[PDB]
Order: C-alpha cells, then structure tokens, then sequence
C-alpha cells in the first residue's frame, strides 16, 4: 500500500468519524491497520466486549507476534476467565481455559496449572496471589492500565498511536479544490455530481 | 505467572 | 446529509472496496443506509450468518417499518428456528421462538401457534405445511430467492439496490486532481503530504 | 402463515 | 403369587416400617404392587418428587391402563411442566412437554396444543385457563386433591389403600410361636438361631 | 437391634430373593447394613451405575469412615470424573470435580491438582499416569478389581461379605410352624389367615 | 383439557 | 496420587 493510499485512509478515517460512522470508522482502523485507536480500545475493555477487543486487535497484532502481545491477549483471557469464575459458570471458565488460555501453557506450564486450579476453589481470591481481583470493574481499571503500558511499548504499534494533525473535514476540502480544478477547465465558463467530471459547454 | 514486565 | 456528502460515501465505498477492506464496506453501507449490497446479503443468507444478516439489515428497515420488511425478518427468523430443529437443538429453538418470532405472533397468532407446534415433533416435516423443507440448503435458497422478491419490492430499498455507475478509482482520481489545483498555485513552480496543502516556494 | 405476498 | 405369600408380604411391610427401613417399604410396596402408601405418595407429591412419584406408580398403574391412570400421570406430568415454565426453565419444559406430555396427544390433541403454547408466554397464567395455577404450594395441593379422588376411583387400587388391621409385630409374634414348636418337639427338654431348628438333646 | 431381628432381617432377604422382589432386597442391605451384596455391586459398577453405587454403599460406610473406604469413594469418583472426560463434557467432569473430588483435596493436595489438570488436555491420556486408561469397559473392570480388595479388607464389612447358609424360604417354614402351633392349641380340633391366630371352635 | 372427571 | 494400598 503506496503512502498516499494510507494518508487517503486517514482521511477517511476522519471523514467517518466526522460523519459519526462509529463502527465502520473502527472496522477501517482495524483492517487497514494503521490506527489503533486506544480510547475505543479502554472503551471496550471496561465494558468486558472482549470478542470486540480481540477482533480490534488481530487488525494489528497476533498473540505469538512478540512478548507484549502475548502477555496482551493472556491478560485479556485471563481476566474474561477470571469474571466466568466470579459468576460462578464454571463450564464457560473451562471453555475459556481450553479454548482461549491454552496456547501460553507452552510458554508457561505452571502458570496454566495454578490458573487452571482455580476452578476448584469456592471463590478464587482464596489463591492469595488471586486474592488481588477486588471486584470486575476494578480488575479491568488495573489491568487496562497494563494493557495500555504494553500496547504503548509493543513495536508493533510503534506509529499507530496518534492520530496525525489534520485540519478538520479534510477530506472535503481535497474534494472541493477537485471542484474547483475541474471548473477551472472550462471555457467559456458558465455541479452536477462526484461521479464524473463537471463541465461547461 | 506469564509475565514479560517493561519499563 | 448532503447529497455530496452521499455522493463522497459512494466513492469511499468504491475506495475501500479496491482496498479490499471488505468489513469496512459493508459497515459503511449498513451505517450510511445508501447501498445495501444484495451479493454481500445473499452470501450472508447462504452462510446462515443470520446474526450478521440481521445487523447488517438493521441499517436500512426495521421489522414494522412495513410489510415487506415483517415477511422478510420472519421469513429469516423462521429459517433460523427451522434449523435449530433440524440439529435437534429445541432449547435453542424455543430461544430463537420466544425472542426473536413473538413479534410476529400480534399480526398472525395461528401461525405463531402453528410454528410453535413444530417444537413437539420428531421430525418437523410431519406437518404437511413444514414438509416442503427439503435440506437446509436448498430451503435457504429457496427462501433467498424469496427474501430478494421481498427486498426488491421493498420500498424502503428503492434508489440503494444498483451501484452507481463509476469508472475505477474515482476517489483517487479526484485526490490527484486536488494535488494539481494546489500544484497550479504555486509560483514560481519547482508533494509532502495530503494532510496539508503543497507549496513550492 | 404470517404472508404479504407479491408482484 | 398365593393368598399366603401376599399376607406374607403385609407382615413383612409391618415388620419394615416398625424397623424404620422407609425406603424398604415402599419399594416392597412398590414391586409386590399389594398395597399403595397414599400418605407416602402425598408426602412425594407435595414435595414435587416426580421421578419417585411416577416410579412408585408404577407398580400399580401404567399411563394407559384406564382413563383414571391416564389423568393420575398427565396431572403430574402437567404440574412438572408448568413448575419449570414457572422457574423460567423453558429447555426442561420443553424437555418434559416431548419426553412425558406427548404420549397424551392423541388421546386430546387441542389439549396438548394449548398446553404446548404456554411455552411462549412471559408468565403462563396469561392463559385465562392456566390464570388459577396459584403458587407451586397451592398449586400442589389442589392437584393431588384430584390425584387422591382419581386413586379412589381408580378399580385398579380398589384393595390396595387400606392396610390390613394387625396387632402390631404380627411377624415376630409368629416367628416366636415358630421357636416354641420347635422346642415342644424337644425330649428331654432341657435358643441358638432362627437359621436352624432349635434342639435340646 | 436385637440379634433375633437381625437374622429375621436375613430371612426377609431371602424371602425377598425368591419372591424376586429385587430393589426391595437391595434396599434392605442397604437400611438394615446387615449384608453388603458383592455381586450386586459388581453389577451396578460394570453398568456405571454411579449413584446408586453410592447409594448402597452409604449403607454401610462413609467417605471418611477410615482410608480403606475413603480410596473406595475416591476410586469410584475418579472414574465417574474421567468418564466424563472421554465423553467430552468438560461441564460435567469439573462438577464431578468441585462436588465428589474435592472432599479428597485435603488428604491429598498434589493428586487432586494432577487430576485437575486432566481437564485441559484434549484427551487425558497425555498424561503418562493416565495413559493406563484403557476403555470404559476395562477400566470399570481393573477398578472393580480394586473396589473388590477395598471393601473385603475393609473392617466395616468384615462379617457382611458372606451371607449366611439357609435352606430355601426358611422364613416361609418358620411361618408354616407357627401354623402348627396354633392348629396345635384347639380343642376339639377340626387356616383363615396369618393375621389373627387360627382356631378350631 | 384431558379430562375424565369423576363422582 | 491418592493411595492406600492393601494385603
Ligand atoms: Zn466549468
Ligand atoms: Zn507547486
Ligand atoms: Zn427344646
Ligand atoms: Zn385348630
């Protein structure tokens, strides 16, 4: 992708946002890559949209891509597990522990074995090292707080952070200066559309 | 406990 | 929404279409409402992506927004309980006929009934009514074909079925006609960016 | 049957 | 089975229930099929026992033994459904409703139909002819007032609801009138077990 | 109890027996804990019958009663837990986890940690220490082989192994004497029933 | 309703 | 492992 066609998705990026396209503005991000826009992604991660907060992320990273990214999605899982325990859904916590959590046991077989006990455990903060999970609304807040620190210094978000200065509706002035171009062109000079150029007979 | 830390 | 601004969707819908940022497309169109793509919901329906189905409806009618719009909600929701069924899952069906049929139940309660019945069968094809369900995928492409009848004659959808007819990359093609105008500015003439205007000192 | 149907 | 043999087993139900073996004596209740335990079953019904409820009917009645029997288990089966529709397990009512209410359709389909509608409602005392369903207590009680009356008039428990007037440990009176026939055979008489006959040398 | 009611108990069972009055006789093993049926467990362990083994087991020993009994709960409740486990249904195993296999924890925390984390694997013969699990069918037959030793070495059953030697419907040639001693009584002598004594006028 | 009922 | 064992 040339670097025109990535400043061309930034501003459509802000177009999108201007014009208050919420999810398609964060699907563009997403797929393009070349944004990743924290405050949706606290947004979604205090809410627990934790499908929402993977599939945001694959845009941009892969859980085996780095240790940052790793640590990334294990402490996303393991909190997603951790509240299945705190509703006391034993069967989805198990599902969540095979499914989700499994891939880091190579990379940490006690830490899996110690997760993993939890299931058995009446309320898990009787694992004294579990014991720290106050309620769901604070373990997110403290764990955000990781996660943010561990995306700010994960390279692979190294230029995808901040969205680039831009005068508002940018995208809209480029279009009307292509107005303008195009009716500079005419002779003698008197819109009929986007679509196709204009013209003065 | 799976733990990079960072500074 | 300004019938420019419209126009500007069209073109990013094309731009993002080349791009290959498929999910973005379809945000954009469901969120925009201007184009509902009939391939992309045919694929949908085939699939039985009926969640991504109704999502991606919900951004161009509502079940009462008329006639059309209930037959073709209920015509998916009655697929989706037919199948549910079919897998003998009748937990999920009951699921499926309590909160996403009861809608319709107010403006036909015999056939409400009638459906609902279908739970305490074997085999669903046993009434002779249900038993033109061959397999679930000849009944989804029977059904398609019906829901495409319905969406076609849906008023709702009347200017957003047909793409508007533009050659390739009109977006670009417009962005670079931008550069020139700016270009043609300068004096004397010897670009960095498109977040700001070029200039040549 | 919840029908409209069409032409 | 003789007329011996069947008195037998009464001595032995008295013996039982003057030990404390419970659960013996209903089972012995129960496979011999002499004699139904009505404060037993009432003791089950108000404690929505079903699963125990239908297996001690068992050995008196099967569903379509005579209309009575039919009634006894589609009123228990019936409150079994409408208690789970009342807890809001809407998969176990299903369950309940193809497993143990369908068998009762063909002797009254509209009936079955009715029933099987209530599954769609938000409360089933919607239905004006399900609005007396009071609470499970009362709705218990009411019902094996109906159950008793059906026993009752049930001919096949027409000898079967009345225990036999008995001095209390008939069985142990008999078998210590055993010991003194035994004895009496004895010359020269001078009582190690009831396994062998007793002897004095 | 009385050692004449104990062995009028054994003489019931046998009654029982003949008469094939099966669960009653099981029943009263169980209440009475005078006689623990070997075969009959046997039975009931080949079928997986695993809450009616326990059932009849609670008739004469609990979990903690002393270690050979504790190894017998333990055994029986480690292969209900890795049936599971070989049916897939990881929800059901770690019930069988937290509510039969826990109790076990105490008196052995690193065996109820191993067992644990059989949950994780996608089949739990990985584990070299569970890789000796045949099938259902030869495992439930090594066990039973174990249970077999447990119970036979276990104190609690040390004289309810083997049941005593009786001629045939003892209980029945007891009753038939009794007959004798009342037909013995009359004067001058010429059988209604056992429930009142008989009489020659 | 199944209904046998009874006197 | 939790074990007894006999003879
Ligand atoms: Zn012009
Ligand atoms: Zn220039
Ligand atoms: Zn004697
Ligand atoms: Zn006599």
């Amino acid at each position: 992708m040339s670097s025109l066609s990535r400043e061309l998705v930034f501003l459509i990026l802000q177009f999108l946002d201007e014009e208050k396209f919420k999810e398609t503005v964060h699907k563009l991000e997403q797929e393009s890559g070349f944004f990743f826009n924290m405050k949706y992604f606290e947004e979604k991660v205090h809410a627990g949209e934790w499908d929402e907060v993977e599939k945001y992320l694959s845009g941009f990273t892969k859980v085996d891509d780095n240790r940052y990214s790793m640590k990334i999605f294990f402490e996303i899982r393991k909190q997603k597990y951790l509240e299945a325990l705190d509703r006391h859904d034993r069967a989805k916590a198990v599902d969540i522990l095979v499914k989700d959590l499994k891939v880091f046991s190579t990379f940490n077989e006690e830490a899996y074995k110690e997760i993993t006990q939890l299931l058995t455990l009446e309320n898990f903060r009787e694992n004294e090292q579990a014991s720290k999970y106050g309620d769901t609304k604070s373990a997110r807040s403290i764990m955000l707080i990781e996660l943010k620190k561990l995306i700010e210094a994960n390279p692979l978000f190294r230029e995808k952070l901040v969205f680039p200065t831009l005068k508002a509706s940018r995208l809209r002035t480029l279009i009307n200066q292509s107005l303008n171009w195009q009716h500079q062109l005419c002779k003698n000079p008197r819109i009929k559309t986007l679509f196709t150029d204009h013209t003065c007979t | 406990d799976n733990l990079i830390y960072l500074d």
